[PDB]
């Protein structure tokens, strides 16, 4: 029903629920490979978790975009598949391991 | 809030008279022919050119200039060697060498400003504490040697004698403002 | 002691990129003498690049070497387009220049300098 | 013989300009000067590459339209005739088959600076 | 300014707007460049009292930055968080929409 | 392989080198040991070789390449 | 008080648990985190994970930050590592600023970020232009903003003011040649330094 999207270069992009369900279910079903522990886990299925949610909860376009916040839909879902593609090279590095290496004693001290 | 430059609100569909009116504004290039009326009217208009070296540019009393020193109405000096503006010149363009005087009092020997080198801000005359030197209205002095921009004291004192009769009442002018 | 390399882990392979660069920059001299209308001859070219490469060579650490030969590269790169101009590439020359003296009795005679 | 005067003097009145433009002012010639502009750096070509045209199709089509005027541009006289009608015919078939050249050109892209 | 009656009609219905209205010279509605001297205002802390200059020394209540971790100082459910909340979408403008 | 030919025009560049050889080359003559040459004045000569053969030489085996002997046997077992 | 700023505890909040949140999410990357009191979050990193750091704040969706601001570099010739690289980032989508920080010397070059973000291109092109600092997998490194035989890197503290070479025109040899500078002025340098300390806050504990 909508027209355009306002942003050059973004499609119009027809059934976004789909869509959106889609991506989500993708991101939990590769969060799942994560540990346990890790943060970046835990708290991008609090956030992919919520988003699928109320994406299940409304039908209309205008008002799921109004809950998401994200602004347009098609915004909504370019950001779901590059969460999805940081999720699938954040599983390639593992960057909740200790800190590589501690940085010298001045090495964030300033003034000096 | 925002406003959009180039969309457009729904559309006016397709109709017979406003097709004719598509089609005239192409054939008979009426734009291109309110364009030449535009210029036409400018043509028309008055220009907005003045004769220059007899009718000069307006200007205002805070105008920045040709440097000068000034002096108190006794005719003494009012520089009082004391270099912070050469301190506060951002393009290191004052030289202020001095030394006591035959009567003891503290000025300069050497006070040099380069014209090429200063990027007309004002800062000096803003920093002086006596008023000595200024940036007076003028800005017709263009030189046909590099040498000539290169100002010492006695050419500063003499820019400051020949032009006291309108620095002075530009400072009269301004000086409540700063 | 322990430090990170940049390309090369020891000092053979970093001589083999200096010998790239080398051939690199023999091959391209001809190139630029005869696009850019240089007064200089092809040997004289040839010998400015050996001058270079030898006033670079008495450095013995890899990472070192290796910026050196990334800094010689762009230097390449931007002789190979026509970005140096005459000017540029007649720099390495000091045509113009008079050498300070090498010797105790000359930098006496004149200026203050060691 | 009028014509062949007033080309003469034409031409002899250009040849004086350019040889007073030439023989008038002072000459200061060196390297720097005579070089080939560039916007002020040294060319990196030689200018004499080969410059790859993008309107190759259309300036042939150039030529045969051009034969086509060449055709079309006798009919002052032809409108003349004693027939007019074999004429008239002969007309609209010439331009109908020129402009339908057009058309195929245009539908199959012909005329559209090809990269 | 000093334009005919008839030069007048030609420029309007040339332009399409009306020129003596809002000609660009300017002739005797710009202000006059002798002006009365000021009386610039003095602005707060000219108090002469109640006014030391630690009770309004704003150079010196810049604190150092707080560390909220540290690989050496602190040597190391909750809800996922944003650098601040989304930002509301902006709103048509209502004088000229121009959609 | 012609080898006759190889060695005589690997021969004839050394000649024209036009820095080395005041009769003193040989066929087993060494570059840094006999001739008393570097590693430049080598990759000079490998560059010779390539503008002369119409071949390129690459550097893994032209550092471990030492006298004009390896020369004509490393073209050989090339062509 | 009119003439001191007022402070936003509540963004200083915000941005100190953001801190706190990007913190624990990379703890193998993440070296310190502060938030100033001009509530500005700065994150300083090792330089290894500037690729991830960067892609995670990229694009995550609480951490939508997929416009890259500035990308310099600060010559710090006191600490071991005397280059602080420091990217300025913008989040329209949250309408926040982060600053991350990280380390090199002359010697320890740091991944590019062309790939998170194409503006980095050019701003590294700057950065190793003025400061020497290498970047890996860089598309055409090379020199943005100084001359084509410049040698050096201007904007380090060692290098002087001037220069070292100074350009004229020669006739002899009909060019535009480099010469050592020689300055008919000798800028003066001053010393404009109170010997008295202006801010109790930041004085350092004694050696
Ligand atoms: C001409 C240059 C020499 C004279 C200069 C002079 O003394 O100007 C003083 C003076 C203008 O000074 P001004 O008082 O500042 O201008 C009055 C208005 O501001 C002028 O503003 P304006 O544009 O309203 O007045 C122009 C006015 C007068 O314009 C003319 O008469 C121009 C010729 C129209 C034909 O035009 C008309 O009356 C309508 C003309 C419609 C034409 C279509 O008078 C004139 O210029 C009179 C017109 C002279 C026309 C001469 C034509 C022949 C020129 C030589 C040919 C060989
Ligand atoms: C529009 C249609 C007509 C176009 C053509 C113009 C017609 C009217 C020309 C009137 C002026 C004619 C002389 C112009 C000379 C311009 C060049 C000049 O001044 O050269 C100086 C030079 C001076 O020569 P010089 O002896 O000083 O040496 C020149 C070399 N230097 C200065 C470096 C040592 O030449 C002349 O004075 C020649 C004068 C020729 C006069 C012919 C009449
Ligand atoms: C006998 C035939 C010749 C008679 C003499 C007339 C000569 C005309 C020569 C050229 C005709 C070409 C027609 C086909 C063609 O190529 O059309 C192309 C044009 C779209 O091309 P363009 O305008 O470049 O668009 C770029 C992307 N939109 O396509 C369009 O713009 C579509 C036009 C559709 C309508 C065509 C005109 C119909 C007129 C009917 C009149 C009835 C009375
Ligand atoms: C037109 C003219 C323009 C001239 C432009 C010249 C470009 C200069 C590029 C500079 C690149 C370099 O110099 S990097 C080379 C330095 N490399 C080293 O020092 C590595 C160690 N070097 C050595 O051991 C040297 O002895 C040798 C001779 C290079 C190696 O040979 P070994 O065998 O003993
Ligand atoms: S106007 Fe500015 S730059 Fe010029 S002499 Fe004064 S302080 Fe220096
Ligand atoms: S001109 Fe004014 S500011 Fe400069 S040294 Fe003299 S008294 Fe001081």
């Amino acid at each position: 029903l909508k027209k355009t999207t306002g942003l050059v270069g973004l499609a119009v992009c027809d059934t976004p629920h789909e869509r959106l369900t889609i991506l989500y279910t993708k991101t939990l079903d590769i969060l799942k490979h994560f540990p346990k522990h890790a943060a970046y886990r835990k708290y991008t299925e609090q956030i992919t978790n919520e988003k699928l949610d109320m994406v299940k909860a409304e039908p209309d376009v205008k008002k799921l975009e109004a809950l998401l916040q994200g602004g347009e839909v098609e915004e909504v879902i370019l950001q779901a598949e590059k969460e999805l593609s940081l999720a699938r090279k954040m599983l390639k590095w593992k960057p909740w391991e200790p800190l590589v290496e501690e940085p010298p004693a001045n090495q964030w001290k300033w003034p000096i | 809030t925002y406003k959009y430059v180039n969309k457009k609100e729904q559309e006016s569909e397709v109709d017979m008279k406003s097709a004719t009116d598509n089609a005239a504004r192409i054939l008979m290039w009426t734009e291109l022919i309110r364009g030449l009326g535009m210029t036409l009217s400018y043509l028309f208009r008055e220009p907005a050119t003045i004769n220059y070296p007899f009718e000069k540019g307006p200007l205002s009393p805070r105008f920045r200039g040709e440097h000068a020193l000034r002096r108190y109405p006794s005719g003494e000096e009012r520089c009082i060697a004391c270099k912070l503006c050469e301190a506060i010149c951002p393009a290191q363009a004052i030289t202020i060498e001095a030394e006591p005087r035959a009567d003891g009092s503290r000025r300069t020997t050497r006070y040099d400003i380069d014209m090429t080198k200063c990027i007309y801000c004002g800062f000096c005359q803003e920093a002086c504490p006596v008023d000595a030197i200024v940036e007076g209205p003028n800005f017709e002095f263009s030189t046909e040697t590099h040498e000539e921009l290169l100002y010492n004291k006695e050419k500063l004192l003499n820019n400051g004698d020949k032009w006291e009769a309108e620095i002075a009442a530009n400072i009269q002018a301004d000086y409540l403002y700063r | 002691t322990s430090v990170k390399p940049i390309f090369s882990r020891d000092l053979n392979e970093a001589k083999r990129r200096v010998r790239e660069l080398y051939r690199a920059w023999y091959r391209e001299v001809p190139n630029t003498v005869h696009l850019m209308q240089l007064d200089i001859t092809v040997k004289q070219g040839r010998d400015k690049v050996r001058e270079m490469f030898m006033k670079n060579a008495h450095v013995t650490d890899p990472r070192v070497v290796d910026l050196l030969v990334i800094k010689g590269k762009m230097e390449l790169q931007e002789t190979i387009k026509v970005w140096k101009q005459r000017t540029h590439v007649m720099r390495f020359f000091h045509e113009t220049e008079t050498p300070r003296p090498k010797d105790f009795l000359s930098k006496f005679y004149m200026g203050h300098d060691p | 013989m009028n014509l062949y005067t007033v080309i003469f003097i034409n031409i002899l009145l250009s040849l004086t300009l350019i040889l007073v433009a030439f023989w008038l002012p002072q000459m200061n010639l060196y390297s720097e000067k005579a070089n080939p502009y560039e916007c002020g750096f040294d060319p990196t070509s030689s200018a004499r590459l080969p410059f790859s045209m993008k309107f190759f199709l259309v300036a042939i089509t150039f030529l045969l339209f051009d034969l086509e005027i060449a055709l079309l541009l006798p009919l002052p006289w032809a409108i003349q005739t004693i027939k007019t009608s074999t004429m008239m015919i002969m007309a609209f078939i010439l331009v109908t088959i020129l402009s339908l050249g057009l058309a195929y050109e245009w539908t199959q892209k012909g005329l559209e600076w090809t990269e | 300014a000093s334009a005919t009656r008839v030069i007048q009609k030609l420029r309007n219905w040339a332009s399409g707007q009306d020129l003596q209205a809002k000609l660009q010279l300017r002739y005797q509605e710009i202000a006059k460049r002798t002006q009365p001297p000021p009386k610039l205002p003095v602005g707060p802390s000219h108090k002469l009292s109640n006014n030391y200059y630690c009770t309004r020394d704003g150079r010196r209540e810049v604190v150092p930055p707080s560390i909220i971790m540290s690989s050496q100082k602190a040597l190391v459910e909750k809800k996922a968080v944003t650098p601040a909340p989304p930002m509301k979408r902006w709103e048509l403008s209502k004088d000229q929409p121009y959609l | 392989l012609t080898l006759d030919g190889i060695k005589d025009r690997v021969l004839y560049v050394l000649k024209l080198y036009d820095k080395i050889d005041p009769e003193k080359l040989s066929v087993n003559s060494h570059f840094m040991k006999d001739l008393g040459l570097d590693s430049l004045d080598q990759v000079e000569i490998i560059m010779a070789m390539e503008d002369e053969f119409g071949f390129e030489i690459p550097d893994i085996d032209a550092e471990k390449l030492m006298c004009p002997q390896e020369i004509v046997d490393y073209i050989a077992d090339k062509k | 008080r009119p003439t001191v700023r007022p402070r936003s505890d509540v963004t200083h909040k915000q941005l100190s648990a953001f801190g706190e949140y990007v913190a624990e999410i990379l703890p193998k990357y993440v070296q310190q985190v502060q938030v100033s009191c001009l509530d500005e979050l700065e994150i300083c990193i090792h330089p290894d994970g500037v690729i991830p750091t960067l892609t995670f704040l990229r694009d995550h969706t609480n951490a939508q930050f997929k416009s890259l601001a500035d990308l310099t570099a600060v010559d710090v010739p006191t600490r071991q590592n005397r280059f602080e690289i420091v990217y300025n980032l913008l989040s329209l989508r949250f309408n926040s600023r982060i600053r991350v920080k990280t380390y090199a010397d002359e010697l320890t070059p740091i991944d590019s970020i062309v790939s998170v973000h194409i503006a980095a291109n050019w701003y590294e092109r700057e950065v190793w232009d003025m400061f020497g600092v290498f970047f890996f997998n860089h598309p055409d490194l090379r020199r943005i903003l100084t001359d084509y035989g410049f040698e050096g890197h201007p904007f380090r503290k060692d290098f002087p003011l001037t220069g070292y070479v100074e350009l004229r025109y020669d006739d002899e040899v009909k060019r535009v040649v480099a010469e050592p500078v020689e300055l008919a002025q000798e800028f003066r340098k001053f010393d404009l330094n109170s010997p008295w300390e202006a801010f109790p806050a930041y004085r350092q504990p004694p050696e």
